[PDB]
This record gives structure tokens, C-alpha cells and sequence, in this order.
């Protein structure tokens, strides 16, 4: 039992997450009141102090002379689920016959969905986003030919097995989960849960996921998060011999039951690798468009 | 009544006569560990007054040809006090920080500091200045310490992100004809409830010039700006020998 | 053999399509979600949020790129002279295009709602000064001097403590929505223009500089909304990815 | 009815609307979320709040 | 197998089969294969007036 | 002709798809089950099972592969020796791989929760000793002496009627879930060492022999569970079965 | 696997069939709808002019 | 020497806090370990060579001829079920044909 | 409803929720288990049980 | 650096042109005698 007055009168073990703001319902715009001309003193609501690092709380009924307007403008399109429950690439596998890419008849793909721009600059708003997904695979020849050949798409998580052949003994899929399609079906499509140890999936890792002395041979390993790795994506063309169409498997993600916190800014400089912020320093770009003076247009 | 100030934790003081306001951030006060979000099942050590208290760790000055300075939490404090004794001796680590930051200057010196937190500020490179390298930065300028580490291209924030859209995060200004102080309180921010001090770097801390310093030839040159920095409801776990790195 | 007829649009994917898929992990319960702070439900929380607008966005050298956030304020002859210029357009190439609204519009086809321009005088405590700064709704032109611009909306801006205003551009539009505008007949979706004029000078005493710097802040309001999400275009991307 | 409640939302205060064919969740629609907003989080996020027509270095 | 992608006012147009728009991370689209019934999608009143 | 259209997903067979199919035999009703003692409803019955760690896991050969479930302790100077030392890790290629758990942890990616392990002296009635058992957590590197080693998790054992100690290796996680750790990035799942010390002496009287040996036996406690099944890795076949 | 049977008149596209179609923009409330004055709601109204 | 296993906690031997554990052992059931399709058999029907050379094969059920699905079973010595077998056809080369 | 109840399962204390569309019970979809547990049953299988604090051997 | 580790103020020059340290009781002894070179350092109180 706690006695002394500097322990009983503490808050230490306070787990409850004192909060300053409280989320509002906000289906419609905010409507615009009346309102008249004013001239006293004292109030003055267009002077700011943007030292506070706040933003500013004056509206249009203290700066202008307004009427009513009664807004029926939704905010539902705005919502994370409208934003992000879009399908976009986020993989591609090329499946060919002769060659180097994957002239054997499989190929193993690492999951990251940082491999598409139009698709990681929507997730790179946010620094941790939980979500279940919806995957799709849209299978096809070079040129978009569809023909008849069966595929086996096996989902290898971390720590199973990958497959180092077609003949090999992981396809059998006793307890990994796996899709088997034509191409002359519709793309298959799966739906895929949270599957992090973590409680969100995060696109930057600030820091080194090992100990031990950070040299130049293990710097690889800066920003790798070994909750965002989980797994990797095999397909075959389900036979003993060699297959005759060349191939291409093209993989479409869909988020669903999005959560997102931390938003950052947005990125405006081209990528150029998976999972590295890097950029080209001698080429860098303004974010936007430029002038020949600033009293022109 | 709102540019006075005074900031008490441990057995520490700052006082400010010339603030803004204290920025408290994403609307969270920092707290404790609940019951429900815990996994690990050690008791863990709360050492009240010994790790919470205000932190002084060095003086960058505030020249005309400045770019910027990042330190990155909580490197800072790994080496520094009891605080980075129990972060050495755990595995685990779980707080919150008060960072202060310290720029004074006369009423005939103009300039302004974009003072922000960016959590999870990864930090990229060059690339070889054409984009074919993938070069990678190496220890000593992602986690710098207390020294910091100077901003190459702080447009970009030397991550490919732009200064301009940074206040979407926690900031101040310090504009010194207002203000020269820059409180902000940060809660804990991670995926996990506890997470290594040494490996892992919660957020960082960017200090720009926006607006260049100027003054006339006679003025006092030097202007420093100060970090002075607090924990807060820290929390350790996981206890076997004091490994640095 | 519940007898059943297949209608068009039948073995189609359709990305924007919300149904029910099948699922490869039964009895798979995920790891529960701790309270992380800042969470977003709606991006309309950031439209709201004071970004940096780049107004003077004419160098372009990488040695100053930083001159791009804040634009010149000094001593000028008295005769109500023009500081800067740009458009109140978001979605157009220009200066907004460095705030989060303005890339965050991007992702949207239709906007509706106030806008919100807030200047901080980055200056010395001693220097003094007034500026006009005018809202000019669409079908005026460029304002060539200060008596044509404060027949539109404005406000007059006297330096001191309080080193910011707050210039509301207010909806002022034929249409409810309004889409993104470009020279054509986009301009039909312009929004006007948004001029810097000094009102009295910018007075100093000796010992001080003659020179100061504003820094433009740039969101939105609470009626602001978008609409007809779609993707985005004034960012793109050299091919070759890794 | 009963059904496996290992969708990525189930623990949160904010109710949708789903439709389902299967013993999991996250298989459901996405559905309609709750249309609630916290701006002062990111644009009000100070400890002593101001009003609009007061100064606020005061 | 084709592509029918929705390209609204303001989204980039694209200039060719392999370029970067095409990947409907936001824009709507459709894929189908010719032997399957004709696509069939409904639309709303998108119009700002 | 009750109108439908087929969605994407749509003839695939996907192998863990929880469905109806065809019954092959109407009105077949099967055999009755009687009552057959050891019914198995989880296997979480089976990871809290004691079965035998391999520490001393360095012969190979078949004349000294039951060497390899027992290992020694026997006379020392006296200076906080080290006999053994493991890593804590269930699903790492080590002397887990013998248990029951270890195997069962194959089949699934995700592991949570504190595991046990049982030394049993195995020694005369008249040998006595004590020993310190040490569990390090992460970041720890391998102990090079028993001071290092006290600062952690640990056990003091003295051996007497009661002939077996139990070391619970306790959660100590940043994550709520560990998966599976290897040599690279996925180390960050490392669970620590474990290492057993000398404390004393065995000490032992004059007819007696001078050595003895310990037989680990490793569990998992209540609070386990693991997630998201998988194949195991750490056992595969050489092709052309039968 | 609930069984059914498909019968004829099934891959057609009839123009005068009213059926449901799939959404392409989820979550789209349109412009509001201001008072226009001349509304037709039957041809009738013209055919009387 | 009793053959039970330790019935000692992690409360008994170390200081530990409150952890309210929502942990699910759903995903250990025999259900979900099982109820998991995998490889059992495999039937060739060429045309030339000695397998099946007629145009038929028999196959005697046994599930013990692949080493993924066997080690899953061969874990329990009785095990009770109804089962769901799924046949997929197709040429050597993976090739579906009018057959 | 009424349906042969001929599926493995049927003649034991444990509660299933399947879908079927036939009139065999063993089409059905496998479903939910129960989630109860006996580990004793294998590992503390004693006459005379023991408990934690106290010395077994006694 | 070394000194921020102990009891301290950081003040800030302004209108109030006075600050106070106050160096609080943290002793051994309830109370403490005369210091001075030898022994009696042992009532030393610390530095400012
Ligand atoms: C036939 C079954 C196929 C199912 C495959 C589904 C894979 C599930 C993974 C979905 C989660 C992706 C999250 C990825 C995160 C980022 O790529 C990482 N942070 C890497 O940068
Ligand atoms: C078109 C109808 C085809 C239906 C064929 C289904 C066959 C039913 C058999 C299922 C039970 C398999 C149990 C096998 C047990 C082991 O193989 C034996 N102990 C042999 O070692």
C-alpha cells in the first residue's frame, strides 16, 4: 500500500489518454450565417499570430458582409475508404519462354506496393495505415491475347518455403493458400486481412531493425520494417513441361476498412527506388510551376 | 497571461517571457501504458523525476548562409543522464517529450524558424546527384545525436517531401519580433507500445530558416538557438547489460 | 437449378466496384489495434491545415529554392505600388500547388468552398507599414493600380503585434461546384485573382534593415468540400521505377 | 449472424454498414464509414485555445 | 483483353498502351475480355451545375 | 430468369475456401463414433507439452545422435564457468527444432506469448550444485561472463530432491506478435539467449563420478498462441516418393 | 455453391432492359437540384400545345 | 520424474504487470489446420510410354503419397472427417482443352 | 430444416454454425469450432494432482 | 552540459528583469553545520 503523500498524490500509471479535441459529425459543409458591418474596437478577427503554429479560426461572416447559404455539399467522398477502396497496380510478373527475367516457368514475387507511383504517393500521405485489402489478378499475353492455360497463384508467407522450381514440393499447398485460374475465367480476386504483428503497417521506418554497428555493408537495412514483409507471391504455369504463351500477371490492389494516422507531406520530387526516399540531387524540381516576375501572371 | 510562461518537470525550470503558446501535439497528452495495448509482461520502471526534466544538449547558431538542422528522438538522449542509462540498460522504451526551443534576438533583428516534429523522418540521399547510385546514408547522419546533422537540401527536407506542406505536422514559428521561444508536447507515436531507443527514432526535429536573419553592421552577430528538451511518462522494459549501440 | 439469367456487365473488373471477395485465411483474427495518435477520418481535416504558398515561385536553380517561401517587403516611393500578384486557383499551376489543398485537389474533380490566405510579416519589432491586399472576383482583369483593385474585396493589413492576417477569399461563383481551370475554356472554373499593394510604406528607422520578408499561408474553410475523385496531374513520373 | 469479428475496424467507435457472404469480416464491403471530422488535431492543436474575435498574443 | 479507363477533367490523358495513367490507382476503369458479355457500369449526375 | 452478373473471382478454386460442394452419397449416414481417449481440440493443448531441447545439438553421426538430448556439467575451478548456451527463439534452425512446439511453429508465421523451459539433473543423489540460468533479452549480446548475465532474467538452481528447475522465458516484445528469425532483417524478431552459469561448484563426494548431465525439456505457458497457418520450412523431402 | 441454372436469354444486352448496373464512383452525392422553371414530366404536356 | 509438465507462471518468478490478453486460439483449431486444401494425388493419362497407354487409370485412394499433407495428418494416429476433393485437370503443359 | 444428420461431428457437445444447401450434413460448410481446451489432459495426466507453491516430491 | 543535470533555471530576460533560484533543502542531515577546508566539507551544500 502506498503511504507517503508524494505517491499517493501522483500520476504516475495514468493510461488514460487525456484528449483535447472531440471528433464532430460533419456530413455537409458548414452553412454560412448572416451577417452586418461592424466598427468597434477591441475585436478583430482578421489579425492572427501564426507563431502559434495553429491555423487561423476566422470565417467570412467577420471579414465580409455575408448572406445565408444553406450547404448540402457532402464530405462523404473524402472519407479514407473513397480515397483509398480504389484498385490500383501494384505489381507486375512476366512470365516469358526465352530470356533472363523468368525463363522457367515460375516466378516469385516480394510483396511491396512501392513499386507504382500513382499507387504509393496515395499511401505516403500517411506514415501508418491499417487496412484489409482486396487483391486481383489480371492475367494475359504481351498482347493482351487471352488463352487457355492454367496458373496456381500460391501466397508464401515469412518463413514458409519459397519455391525454387515448377516440379517443386511447396506447390502443393497443404497449408499455404493459393488461387488456381484460367485465363480464360475472370481475374481471380481475394480478399486479404490485417496480417501485421504490429497494429498498423508503416511505409517509413526511422531506424535499423537489427543491433550491432551500422557500417556501409549493412546499410541496406536502414528504413526495413520487418512488419511491412509479409511474404511473397508465386505463380506458375501448372504443368511438367514447358508451357508455349508467354505471360504477364498484373496485380491490383483494393484497400478496404482503412485507418490511417500521421499524415506528412506529400511527395513532389520523381522516386526512384522501392522503400528509399531517395532522390536525384543534382535534378531537383520545384514543386510546382514557375514565373518571369512576380507581378505578372 | 499568454506570452509568459513557465515550464516546471523534475528538478528543472525554463521560464519565457516572449512565447506564443505551448503546442500540444495531435491533440494527445502524453500517457502511460494501458492494460489492454501492452503485450510484454514485465513489470516496467517508471523513474518519475530522474528521466522527466528538461535536457540541455548544444547551440547551433543561426547564420545568414543557413540551411537547417534535424536531431532525431530519442538518440539525443542515449547518451546523456539517467535517462540514457535505463534506455542502455532496457530493451524497451515508451515516452513522451516537451521540446523547447531557444532563439533570442533585439527588436532590430529580423528572421523566422520553422520549428516541427516529422514523425518517422527517414532520411534519403542524393542518389549520386544523376539517380542511378542507390546510395544510402550512413549511421552518423541518421541517428546524429545531440550534435544534429545539417540540412544539404532542406526544400526537399533531404526525404523528397516538401518544407511547404510541413506544417501539416506539430510546429512553430519563432519570429523574433514576437516570440523566441518554440514549445511543443508530443505524445508517443508508434504502431507498438514499446519499441528500442537505440535502433528505432520516433520523430524528428527540423529547425529552417524560412525567412533569412538580417541585421545592420554593429548588432550582435552571433544568434544562437538552444534545444532544451523533456521526457515525459517514461517507461522501460526489458533489463540485461548496457549495450550502446 | 434455381433458373437464373446473366445480364451485361458480366465478368468485368471494375476497380471502383465494393463487394465481396473470398477470403484466404479463416478463423484469422488480426492483431489488435493499440491507441496511436493523430488519426485521420476525413481529408478534409488537412484542407484545413496552413500550408506554405509559394507565391514568389520564380527562381529555379537548386542554390535558391528556399526563396521560393517567402517574398520581398520593402521601402518603396509612396505611390501605392504593387508588391505581388496570383490567382486564387488551387487546382491551377501556380502557387498553391506547394499546399496540401492544392495537392490534395488534385485527387478530385470538383471543388466548392472558401479559401483562406494567411501572410506573417517576418520583419523587424520597429518596422511599420500597411498593405491592400484585394480579392479581385473573375472577369476583372489585372489590376494596374490600387484604385481599381479596392473595388473588390480586400483587406487593409497594419503591421504590429500581430503579425498575421487572415485574407478570407470567399465563394463567389455561378456554379455550386467548381473544376479545375487552365487557359481555354476552363478559364470559365477562374476564381479571380489575389493582389499585394502597398497601402502607406514600409517605414524603418536607422540601425534596422530596409528589407523584409512575408511568408503566405494558404487553406481552406469550413464549408470547403471536393468531389468526383479521380487521379492526379500536375505531379508525374519519369518511367523506370527501381 | 455470428460471424468472426477480424475485420481491421472492429474495435473502433464508428458504426458501418456491410454486406457479407462469408464467416469472415474483412471479406465484407468497405460500406459506408461515419462522416465525423477533428480538425482541430492537425490546425487547433494547442493546450489554452483563443477565440476569433480576441487577439491571441494577449 | 482491354482496358476502358475513365479519365476526368484535369487527370492526365495518356499519350500511349504502356503509359503511367493506366495504372487506376483513382480513376475508374474496367477490364474485359471480348468473349464476355459487353460491360455494363451505370453513372451519376457529375455535372458542377 | 432471375437476372445476375458474375464478379471478378469467378471459377477459381481457391484451396482455403470454407464452401458447400456436391455430396457424393445421399441418405449415407456414417459410422457412430465411440468414445476414443486423447481427443484433440487445439493444438495450444500440445505447444504446453514438455518435450526434449536439443541444446547439446554438435554430433552428427548415428553412433552419437542420442548424445544429443542430454547435455554435461561436471568439475570446475570454481570461476562462474559457462556450460550451455541457446538462443530463446522456438522457430530459429536450433535445438528447438526437437520439440514439439518448434514444429507446430512451423505451420504458422506469427507467434505470441511466454515460453518455459525444464532442466532435470540427471546426476547422483550425493552430487550437489548450484548454477545460474540466464535469460538475456534483445540487444543483449552473448554474456562473456555470469556478471553480465545476472543483470537479466535468471534462475539460481540447487540441485536436491527436487531434481528439475523451470526458467519461464518471459513476453518481453515491442511487437504484440513475433514471427520467425533468421540471420538479416528478421532478427528484429530475435527473442534473446538463454546461457547457464556456474554458480558454485558440482560438487561431489569420493565413490561417486565425477560427471553428470542435464535433459532440457521446453513448453510453451498459457498465454501462447500462434497465427496465420502456413508450411513448415525446417522439414523438407528429397522428390520421387515411392 | 448454391445451385442454379442458367437459362436462355442470358449474355444479351437488350437496350430496353431496366436493370441494376454497376457503380463506378461510390459514395458520389450529386450537385443539388435548384428550381428550374418549364419541367416536363410527360409529352403530353406538348403534344397539347 | 512425475511425467506432467511445470505448472509454474511467469507471476511466480518474475515482478509482472497487468496484461488483459485478446490473443484468439481460433487459428489453432483442427478445423482451421486442416480444413486447408493440399496435393493428395496425381493420375497421368499420355498417350504414348507405360503409365496409362488405354485411355484409363485407377488410382487407389491413399493420401500418404506426399510428404506436405502426410506429416499434417501422421501428427495423430485416429483422425475422423468428411473431406472435399477437387480435380484439376489439364495437359502437361498446363494447357485446358476440349475434353 | 430438416436435414440427415450424417455429418462427422454429429453425436458431441460442441456447437457448429455451417451453411448447407442440400439435405446431407456433410456438405455443409466446416464453420466455427468450439474454442475449449484440455491440456491437462496431456500435460498434468496425475492421479493426485500437485499444486504450484508446494513441493511435489513430498 | 554537465550542469543542466542538476537543479536549474533557465531565465529569460524581459520585462520581469528578476528571476530567483531557489536552492532547496537536499541534505543528509536534518540539519547542517559551518563548512570549511577539512571535514566539515561534509556540510557542504553544493555550487551555483
Ligand atoms: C493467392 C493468395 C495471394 C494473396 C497475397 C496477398 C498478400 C498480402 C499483403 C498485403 C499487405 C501489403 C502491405 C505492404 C506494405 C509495404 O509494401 C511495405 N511497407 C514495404 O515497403
Ligand atoms: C467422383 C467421386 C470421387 C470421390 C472419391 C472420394 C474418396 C473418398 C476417400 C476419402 C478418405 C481417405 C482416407 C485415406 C486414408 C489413408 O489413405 C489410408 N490409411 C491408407 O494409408
Amino acid at each position: 500500500g502506498d503511504r507517503v503523500a508524494d505517491v499517493i498524490e501522483s500520476s504516475i500509471g495514468d493510461s488514460v489518454s487525456r484528449a483535447l479535441t472531440q471528433a464532430l459529425p460533419a456530413p455537409t459543409g458548414q452553412n454560412t450565417q448572416v451577417s452586418s458591418h461592424r466598427l468597434d474596437t477591441g475585436e478583430v478577427p482578421a489579425l492572427q499570430a501564426a507563431e502559434i503554429g495553429a491555423s487561423s479560426n476566422t470565417s467570412d461572416e467577420s471579414m465580409i458582409e455575408t448572406r445565408c447559404v444553406l450547404n448540402s455539399h457532402s464530405t462523404a467522398e473524402t472519407t479514407l475508404d473513397s480515397f483509398f477502396s480504389r484498385a490500383g497496380l501494384v505489381g507486375e510478373i512476366d512470365l516469358p519462354l526465352e530470356g533472363t527475367t523468368n525463363p522457367n516457368g515460375y516466378a516469385n514475387w516480394d510483396i511491396d506496393i512501392t513499386g507504382y507511383a500513382q499507387m504509393r504517393r496515395k499511401v505516403e500521405l500517411f506514415t501508418y495505415m491499417r487496412f484489409d485489402a482486396e487483391f486481383t489478378f489480371v492475367a494475359c499475353t504481351p498482347t493482351g491475347q487471352v488463352v487457355p492455360q492454367l496458373l496456381q497463384y500460391m501466397f508464401v508467407p515469412p518463413g514458409a518455403p519459397k519455391p525454387e522450381s515448377r516440379e517443386s514440393l511447396a506447390w502443393q499447398t497443404a497449408t499455404n493458400p493459393s488461387v488456381f485460374v484460367k485465363l480464360t475465367d475472370p481475374p481471380a480476386q481475394v480478399s486479404v486481412p490485417f496480417m501485421s504483428p504490429a497494429s498498423a503497417y508503416q511505409w517509413f521506418y526511422d531506424g535499423y531493425p537489427t543491433f550491432g554497428e551500422h557500417k556501409q555493408e549493412k546499410d541496406l537495412e536502414y528504413g526495413a520494417c520487418p512488419n511491412n514483409m509479409m511474404g511473397t507471391f508465386s505463380v506458375r504455369t501448372v504443368g511438367s513441361s514447358k508451357s508455349k504463351y508467354p505471360l504477364v500477371v498484373r496485380i491490383y490492389m483494393r484497400m478496404k476498412h482503412v485507418r490511417a494516422w500521421i499524415p506528412r507531406p506529400m511527395r513532389n520530387q520523381n522516386y526512384l527506388f522501392k522503400a528509399n526516399p531517395n532522390y536525384a540531387g543534382n535534378s531537383i524540381k520545384p514543386t510546382g510551376t514557375s514565373r518571369s516576375a512576380i507581378t505578372t501572371l | 497571461s499568454d506570452r509568459v510562461a513557465q515550464l516546471t518537470i523534475g528538478n528543472s525550470t525554463i521560464t519565457t517571457q516572449e512565447a506564443a503558446n505551448i503546442i500540444v501535439g495531435y491533440g494527445e497528452w502524453p500517457s502511460y501504458c494501458s492494460d489492454d495495448d501492452a503485450t510484454a509482461v514485465d513489470k516496467p520502471t517508471r523513474p518519475d523525476v530522474s528521466v522527466n526534466r528538461f535536457y540541455t544538449l548544444d547551440t547551433k547558431l543561426w547564420e545568414k548562409s543557413s540551411k537547417g538542422w534535424y536531431w532525431k528522438f530519442p538518440d539525443v538522449l542515449t547518451e546523456t543522464g539517467v535517462f540514457g542509462q535505463n534506455a542502455q540498460f532496457h530493451y524497451l522504451y515508451r515516452s513522451g517529450f516537451c521540446i523547447h526551443v531557444q532563439c533570442n534576438a533585439s527588436k532590430f533583428h529580423q528572421g523566422a524558424l520553422l520549428v516541427a516534429i516529422l514523425p518517422e523522418y527517414v532520411i534519403g540521399t542524393v542518389a549520386g546527384g544523376t539517380g542511378t547510385e542507390d546510395s544510402h546514408p550512413p549511421y552518423k547522419q541518421t541517428q546524429p545525436g545531440a550534435d544534429g546533422f545539417e540540412l544539404q537540401h532542406p526544400y526537399v527536407l533531404d526525404a523528397g517531401i516538401p518544407i511547404s506542406q510541413l506544417t501539416v505536422c506539430h510546429h512553430q514559428r519563432i519570429n523574433l519580433r514576437t516570440n523566441n521561444c518554440a514549445t511543443i508536447i508530443v505524445p508517443y507515436m508508434n504502431t507498438l507500445p514499446f519499441d528500442s531507443a537505440l535502433n528505432h527514432c520516433n520523430f524528428g526535429l527540423l529547425v529552417v530558416p524560412i525567412s533569412p536573419l538580417d541585421f545592420d553592421q554593429g548588432a550582435t552577430p552571433v544568434i544562437p538557438i538552444t534545444i532544451t528538451l523533456a521526457p515525459m511518462c517514461s517507461e522501460f522494459a526489458g533489463l540485461r547489460q548496457a549495450v550502446t549501440q | 437449378g434455381f433458373p437464373t439469367e446473366l445480364k451485361p456487365g458480366t465478368n468485368q473488373f471494375l476497380t471502383t466496384d465494393d463487394g465481396v471477395s473470398a477470403p484466404i485465411l479463416p478463423n484469422f483474427h488480426p492483431t489488435p489495434c493499440i491507441h496511436i495518435p493523430g488519426e485521420v477520418r476525413n481529408l478534409l481535416e488537412l484542407c484545413q491545415v496552413e500550408t506554405i504558398l509559394e507565391v514568389n515561385n520564380v527562381p529555379t536553380n537548386a542554390t535558391s529554392l528556399m526563396e521560393r517561401l517567402r517574398f520581398p517587403v520593402s521601402a518603396q516611393a509612396g505611390k501605392g505600388e504593387l508588391c505581388a500578384v496570383f490567382r486564387a486557383d488551387p487546382g491551377r499551376d501556380g502557387p498553391w500547388q506547394s499546399t496540401m489543398l492544392g495537392q490534395l485537389c488534385g485527387y478530385y474533380t470538383q471543388w466548392s468552398g472558401s479559401l483562406e490566405v494567411t501572410f506573417m510579416f517576418t520583419g523587424s519589432f520597429m518596422a511599420t507599414g500597411k498593405m491592400l491586399i484585394a480579392y479581385t472576383p473573375p472577369g476583372g482583369p489585372l489590376p494596374k493600380d490600387r484604385a481599381t483593385a479596392m473595388l473588390g474585396t480586400h483587406v487593409i493589413w497594419d503591421f504590429g503585434l500581430q503579425s498575421s492576417v487572415t485574407l478570407v477569399i470567399p465563394w463567389i461563383s455561378n456554379t455550386h461546384y467548381r473544376a479545375h481551370a487552365r487557359d481555354g475554356v476552363f478559364d470559365y472554373y477562374t476564381t479571380g485573382l489575389v493582389s499585394i499593394w502597398y497601402q502607406t510604406n514600409y517605414v524603418v528607422p536607422i540601425g534596422a534593415p530596409n528589407t523584409a520578408y512575408i511568408i503566405a499561408l494558404a487553406a481552406a474553410q469550413k464549408n470547403f468540400t471536393m468531389k468526383l475523385c479521380k487521379d492526379t496531374s500536375h505531379i508525374l513520373q519519369t518511367a523506370s521505377i527501381q | 449472424s455470428h460471424e468472426n469479428s477480424n475485420s481491421a475496424t472492429e474495435g473502433s467507435t464508428i458504426n458501418y454498414t456491410t454486406i457479407n457472404y462469408y464467416k469472415d469480416s474483412y471479406a465484407a464491403t468497405a460500406g459506408k464509414q461515419s462522416l465525423k471530422q477533428d480538425p482541430d488535431k492537425f490546425a487547433n492543436p494547442v493546450k489554452d485555445i483563443f477565440t476569433e474575435m480576441a487577439a491571441p498574443l494577449k
